[PDB]
DNA sequence: GCTGACCTTTGACCTAG
DNA sequence: CTAGGTCAAAGGTCAGC
């Protein structure tokens, strides 16, 4: 999914 | 055979006069950019230059025009400080993956690169990154490794579930070598910065900048090996040589995790499960 | 007149009228296989007052006026460099010295395997393995070594040597590779001969070797470094292997930057092609055991003895 | 491993 | 930023076939 | 008369102060 994408999100 | 300007040692004639290298460079730069004089006191532009012209130097003989500071080891030093059987190692892998995502944001130009580029670079060589992490973390202990949760794993217990050949591959081709050559934390973060800036990764949007950052990592790590270990002539080359073994181990390493996944026995954490499922 | 820099001639040198400076420049460039990079538009005109400025422009003008490249005919660590150049050039003839030919056996679209090309490719493979061991012998200090450890290094690096050598025989304009006897195969025939899934990546490696502009010396030294590696398992004297490979690394660096002043970053890249070579040979080793059952007869002796 | 030995010696 | 010790490259001159 | 080879004298780099 976007777990890494959301971990770098903020 | 003595310099006719300041009495220094001379190898031959320059610009028409016996001279040394200092007067040579001084005259050349003075022509390009437009008081007793001996080697003790040659450093007044008049005298120096005026004595060069007086002894016979010709301005027409001058021909025409023919630890770094963008990837400094400074940021790697800051990075490795900033962050730093089968089921336990998957545990430590998942715990470390968050800190790897954090370790990405401390490389000088990792933040400025694009949205897709971050995710591709990070989940392209994550296993080699963390394998380098605990491989460098396992220098003290002999035949075992130390995880991110303070777990010692070694010998037949590490060899219990048919996972000993790869463990010995890491211990022999990575841990014991890093220990035998005493690799600094800086050099570790440089190697992991090279593994990080992989331009041969799939789907990369404008990978030329990634490869360029890898170039600056090459140059900065090399100059760092020039300053830190000047006595060791081959320090940059043989520490680069560590990357092939890292990829070879990471391959069979990752495939072990692949079959382990597609049999459903090992409880794999979700964040770890992502990187295995592209 | 000098057709390059419009200077006084000294006779007809290398096919055109040239001065002494451009003559020495062309001889030094061809003899040392130099690689020049221009810092401008590569348009830099060369004459009496504007000389140098860019070496690539001067050499380019030498080739534009018609100078014949064909007419052309520290030291401690360079000795072994020239030695390995001799060994690799005498154990593997370079691509531009083979009167190559072609065939038409399964040459259009891919099949699972062609028995005849697998046959000719098999004798070619045995031959090139023999010459691989011959290249190993002529390396400095490889003979005076533990026989079990020599067998270890050859068993571990044979596929890497094969892939590197066969990828230094690639033709980009035709997408073809040429073997040691002149047999030239296209990508389809390479697949049908017994490469299969390796093909795509192997050819990939070939293209990845094109920007590096490696010559015979760099290929020989890289081959020796892949051979002499202290990371191979089951080694009885690994530290002496590492010590034996250090001067090969240093000589490779000195040579690479000797031929490239404006690109002092090519040694880590050419050295890091090993990182891909490891995976390619790693999948090829089991590609052999996939070829085990598809052949009716059996695997040739040296191929199976050196690949397992 | 006959081939290797015969070749080396 | 200038300095100067240390290295590379150029080209006029030379010898051989 | 043109190859290849030589080496004084141009060029350049870059720690160290
Ligand atoms: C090499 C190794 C494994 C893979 C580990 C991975 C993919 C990441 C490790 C992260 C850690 C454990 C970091 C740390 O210690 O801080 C597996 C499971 C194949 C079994 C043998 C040991
Ligand atoms: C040995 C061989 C294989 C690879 C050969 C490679 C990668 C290069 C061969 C180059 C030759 C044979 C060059 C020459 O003709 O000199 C593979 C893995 C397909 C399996 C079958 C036997
Ligand atoms: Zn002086
Ligand atoms: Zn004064
Ligand atoms: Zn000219
Ligand atoms: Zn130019």
């Amino acid at each position: 999914h976007k777990i890494l994408h959301r971990l770098l999100q903020d | 055979h003595i310099c006719a300007i300041c009495g220094d040692r001379s190898s031959g004639k320059h610009y028409g006069v016996y001279s040394c290298e200092g007067c040579k460079g001084f005259f050349k730069r003075t022509v390009r950019k437009d008081c007793l004089i001996d080697k003790r006191q040659r450093n007044c532009q008049y005298c120096r230059y005026q004595k060069c012209l007086a002894m016979g130097m010709k301005r027409e003989a001058v021909q025409e025009e023919r630890a770094n500071e963008d990837m400094p080891v400074e940021r790697i030093l800051e990075a490795e400080l900033a962050v730093e059987p089968v089921t336990n190692i998957c545990q430590a892998a998942d715990k470390q993956l968050f800190t790897l995502v954090e370790w990405a944001k401390r490389i000088p130009h990792f933040s400025e690169l694009p949205l897709d580029d971050q995710v591709i670079l990070l989940r392209a060589g994550w296993n080699e990154l963390l394998i380098a992490s605990f491989s460098h973390r396992s220098i003290a202990v002999k035949d075992g490794i130390l995880l991110a949760t303070g777990l010692h794993v070694h010998r037949n217990s590490a060899h219990s579930a048919g996972v000993g050949a790869i463990f010995d591959r890491v211990l022999t081709e990575l841990v014991s070598k890093m220990r035998d050559m005493q690799m600094d934390k800086t050099e570790l973060g440089c190697l992991r910065a090279i593994v990080l800036f992989n331009p041969d990764s799939k789907g990369l949007s404008n990978p030329a900048e990634v490869e360029a950052l890898r170039e600056k990592v090459y140059a900065s790590l090399e100059a760092y090996c020039k300053h830190k270990y000047p006595e060791q002539p081959g320090r940059f080359a043989k520490l680069l040589l560590r990357l092939p073994a890292l990829r070879s181990i990471g391959l069979k390493c990752l495939e072990h995790l692949f079959f382990f996944k597609l049999i459903g026995d090992t409880p794999i954490d979700t964040f770890l499960m992502e990187m295995l499922e592209a | 007149p000098c057709f390059v820099c419009q200077d006084k001639s000294s006779g007809y040198h290398y096919g055109v009228s040239a001065c002494e400076g451009c003559k020495g420049f062309f001889r030094r460039s061809i003899q040392k296989n130099m690689i020049y990079t221009c810092h401008r538009d590569k348009n830099c005109v060369i004459n009496k007052v504007t000389r140098n400025r860019c070496q690539y422009c001067r050499l380019q003008k030498c080739f534009e006026v018609g100078m014949s490249k064909e007419s052309v005919r520290t030291a401690e660590l360079d000795d072994l460099t020239e030695k390995i150049r001799k060994a690799h050039q005498e154990t593997f003839p370079s691509l531009c010295q083979l009167g190559k030919y072609t065939t038409n056996s399964s040459a259009d679209h891919r099949v699972r395997l062609d028995l005849g090309l697998w046959d000719k490719f098999s004798e070619l493979a045995t031959k090139c393995i023999i010459k691989i061991v011959e290249f190993a012998k002529r390396l400095p200090g490889f003979t005076g070594l533990t026989i079990a450890d020599q067998i270890t290094l050859l068993k571990a690096a044979c596929l890497d040597i094969l892939i590197l050598r066969i990828c230094t025989r690639y033709t980009p304009e035709q997408d073809t590779m040429t073997f040691s006897d002149g047999l030239t195969l296209n990508r389809t025939q390479m697949h049908n001969a017994g490469f299969g899934p390796l093909t795509d990546l192997v050819f990939t490696f070939a293209n990845q070797l094109l920007p590096l502009e490696m010559d015979d010396t760099e290929t020989g030294l890289l081959s020796a470094i892949c051979l002499i590696c202290g990371d191979r398992q089951d080694l009885e004297e690994p530290t002496k292997v590492d010590k034996l490979q250090e001067p090969l690394l240093e000589a490779l660096k000195i040579y690479i930057r000797k031929r490239r002043p404006s690109k002092p970053h090519m040694f880590p890249k050419i050295l890091m092609k090993i990182t891909d070579l490891r995976s390619i040979s790693a999948k090829g080793a089991e590609r052999v055991i996939t070829l085990k059952m598809e052949i009716p007869g059996s695997m040739p002796p040296l191929i199976q003895e050196m690949l397992e």
